[PDB]
RNA sequence: GGAUUUUUGGAGCAGGGAGAUGGAAUAGGAGCUUGCUCCGUCCACUCCACGCAUCGACCUGGUAUUGCAGUACCUCCAGGAACGGUGC
């Protein structure tokens, strides 16, 4: 059994590139490092950009700090 | 206080509003804090549906009146 | 035993088969239908058999009224006022009643909403061309009779009389 | 710490019941596992949706956070849920 | 401090309720429970393009009522006083 | 670097002007003056942000945490 | 703990509507804006203010905007979006 | 009372997931929680046009997930 | 007792484009009635992109099943698409 909360903690480990989709909105979502994280999955992102799948634009914002009662799911990427 | 409110009508055919438009009328036997209601032998209008005993949850309800005397 | 507000708020009221709330008055021999205000239109279908009404009138408005069971009656006439009090009146039971011609079925083509009729086991349905007049004077009607209405029976219906 | 309607909801499993979604999903089928918190698990269960998709799945699981209203039968509307 | 406790003592008071969807029903608060859900008797509830219809009794939730108007001759200085 | 909590992020960021950005598509840019443990925000001079435009100021501005989809530190 | 809370976090920015009778405005999810002065607060933002003035637009569904005033109303803190404080009462 | 959800036998099975926005997608399970937050390892999504786009490990909310239907018979 | 499954809400808003197309009986303004001209609100038809694909309910014809049960829904073929919702 894998936990969330401890694949979150080895992301946030690893410094790796993940993507996060918002709730009912699925032209545009995040994109970031995930540096630290809280209780209410609150994501700390560095150098974050966001990605809107309509217009296909990158808006970077830089230190962003995500609540989790938006993000509905959260994917690795490699870029 | 007395929390009187709903069980004056308890075992009596109530019409509740949801939150989309329709409207359930049905039997109320039970409720909890959730504001669960169990309407037995429910009819649905917005036409009629042939539903039966529908248990809606409190999250879709938005208003409750009474429509007529107890079977 | 006339139909009174205390014979309706003591008579059985419950669900019937087709999930409709239905009121059982059967068995009060009613002369007349009347005092039908006390129900306040809780009622989707209205059991009024066996009893001895002989005109369908006297009922005040009710929207919720869509199904009136008048079977083994002694009806003879229909109201003109049958539409002002019931527009949502869909389902007609008058079999076994008391209808001999023709002309008491005009006032019942101003039931836009009806669509199921019985006029079964009647004198008026043993006269000439009886379900093509009732054909063309109601034509919202989709089952007369246990039977439905197709579309060479409505074009002799809307040929002849025409 | 337990409710009426959760325990009739925990008392009609394994009947033939449906569950409909606040989004018009209908999962329809035997009630094998019902917790506390309106969490419906079913078998050899079938979407009839608002969207009309009906097909037949073998196991389904619709939690309590979307769930909008269930249609149970009424074998267990006489006793011991009069009150 | 708390808001239900001078909701709970505002009843027999000709109020209205204001909802999310744009319904409005105005009458007398009967009453009031700890998780605002508002009893009324005698209302009239107007919807979003839609006829006034008069009720004999409504029960509101507190999650669905999205304002609240109280007359100009209601004491609020004095019902704030806990 | 090191893994920062949000909230000592969110106890630090006070006095720094920064936006916070709603669901709702509208943004608040300004100096954060208060922030407590419930994620709720207080500003001063707040300017708002409507489609990639000014629209004006409001001076102190208060945005629940309900509210508020994302926040920025510039 | 409590009341230092509120007397020091985004509470205060209430706490300086009531105390000192300043007007604010309460920009709701109707959009419709309402200023007036705060008058009754509480932890879950429950506002009981009075004289309070409510200004939108419609459509005929050109549309046009509209306003209206209330001698005293009560809003939960669900509905409340976007609360803002101006020395708009001198 | 914080019961955790009965996910213990639709563990490392495949199942497909609805996400709020109408989302779909298909992955074996490798985890439980308490807040309904589920583990997809090597999951795939559905895109508007019909292909599938293979996400790798993805973590689903239990805030958006509509239902989990189980392609594999327990 | 405002931080994911119930009560301090993720809700609000708008229905593609064109055509010397048609109507505001009593209800638009301006050129300061009436007639005419211009511009920011619908419905009916036609054209492009019957907005698109999906399944459910439903109507016509042909066709199969004669079977004792407590039910999301029930044969198949072809045409038409008045209705519902899903994603773009």
């Amino acid at each position: 059994m894998v936990q969330p909360i401890n694949l979150i903690f080895r992301y946030l480990q690893n410094r790796s590139r993940i993507q996060v989709w918002l709730y009912e909105q699925v032209n545009m979502r995040i994109e970031g490092c995930i540096i630290g994280f809280d209780e209410y999955m609150n994501l700390v992102l560095d150098d974050a950009e966001e990605i809107h799948s309509k217009t296909k634009s990158r808006k970077q914002l830089g230190r962003i700090m995500l609540k989790g009662d938006n993000i509905t799911l959260l994917q690795s990427v490699s870029n | 206080g007395k929390s009187s409110k709903m069980l004056q009508h308890i075992d009596y055919r109530m019409r509740c509003i949801l939150q989309d438009g329709r409207i359930f009328i049905g039997t109320f036997k039970a409720f909890d804090k959730h504001m669960n209601l169990i309407l037995c032998d429910c009819d649905e209008f917005r036409e009629k549906r042939v539903l039966g005993l529908v248990l809606l949850r409190g999250e879709n309800l938005v208003s409750m009146t009474v429509e007529g005397p107890p079977p | 035993v006339k139909l009174t507000a205390e014979l309706i708020e003591q008579a059985a009221q419950y669900t019937n088969a087709v999930r409709d709330r239905e009121l059982d008055l059967r068995g009060y021999k009613i002369p007349v239908i009347e005092n039908l205000g006390a129900t306040l239109d809780q009622f989707d279908a209205i059991d009024f058999s066996d009893n001895e009404i002989r005109k369908l009138d006297g009922f005040p408005l009710l929207r919720r009224l869509k199904t009136l069971l008048v079977n083994n009656n002694r009806i003879c006439r229909i109201g003109e006022g049958l539409d002002q009090a019931l527009p949502c009146l869909t389902e007609l039971i008058l079999t076994n009643n008391s209808l001999v011609e023709l002309g008491d079925l005009d006032p019942l083509a101003s039931l836009k909403s009806l669509t199921y009729l019985s006029i079964l086991r009647n004198p008026v349905t043993n006269k000439k061309h009886y379900r093509l007049y009732v054909i063309y004077k109601v034509p919202q009607v989709r089952v007369l009779d246990f039977q439905k209405v197709k579309l060479k029976e409505r074009q002799e219906a809307e040929k002849m009389f025409k | 710490s337990i409710g009426v309607p959760i325990k009739v909801l925990h008392e009609a499993e394994g009947h033939i019941v449906t569950c409909e979604t606040n989004t018009g999903e209908v999962y329809r089928g035997k009630l094998i596992e019902a917790e506390d918190n309106m969490n419906c698990q079913m078998s050899n269960i079938t979407v009839t949706y608002r969207d009309g998709r009906v097909a037949q799945l073998e196991q389904v699981y619709i939690r309590g956070s979307k769930i909008r209203f269930l249609i149970l039968p009424d074998m267990l509307k006489n006793a011991p849920m009069l009150k | 401090m708390k808001l239900v406790r001078f909701l709970m003592k505002l009843s027999h008071e000709t109020v209205t309720i204001e909802l999310k969807n744009g319904t409005q029903v105005h009458g007398t608060i009967t009453g009031v429970d700890v998780s605002m859900n508002t009893h009324l008797k005698a209302v009239k509830m107007t919807l979003k393009n839609r006829e006034p219809v008069q009720l004999e009794t409504l029960s509101i939730r507190g999650n669905n009522i999205r304002y609240f108007i109280l007359p100009d001759s209601l004491p609020l200085d004095t019902l704030l006083v806990d | 670097s090191l893994p920062l909590n949000p909230k000592p992020f969110l106890n630090g960021l006070t006095g720094k002007p920064v936006m916070v950005k709603l669901k709702w598509g509208m943004e608040y840019k300004g100096y954060l003056v208060s922030v407590d443990g419930y994620m709720n925000m207080q500003l001063a001079n707040t300017e708002e942000y409507i489609d990639g435009a000014l629209s004006g100021h409001l001076g102190e501005v208060l945005i629940r945490c309900n509210n508020v989809l994302y926040i920025r530190g510039v | 703990r409590e009341e230092e809370e509120f007397n020091t976090g985004p509470l205060s920015v209430l706490t300086q509507s009531v105390k000192n009778n300043t007007q604010v405005l309460i920009n709701c999810r109707n959009n419709k804006k309402l200023l007036g002065r705060v008058k009754a607060f509480d932890r879950h933002c429950n506002m009981v203010l009075e004289n309070v003035k409510e200004m939108w637009t419609e459509v005929p569904k050109k549309p046009v905007n509209k306003d209206r005033y209330i001698s005293k109303m009560f809003l939960r803190g669900d509905s409340v979006i976007v609360v803002l404080r101006n020395p708009l009462i001198a | 009372k914080a019961h955790p959800p009965e996910l213990k036998k639709f563990m490392d099975k495949k199942l497909s997931l609805k996400l709020n926005g109408g989302r779909h997608v298909q992955g074996i399970l490798r985890g439980f929680d308490p807040f309904m937050n589920l583990v997809i390892d090597e999951c795939v999504e559905m895109a508007t046009s019909g292909q599938q786009n293979n996400i790798g490990m993805v973590v689903i909310r239990g805030n958006s997930i509509i239902m989990l239907e189980a392609l594999e018979r327990v």
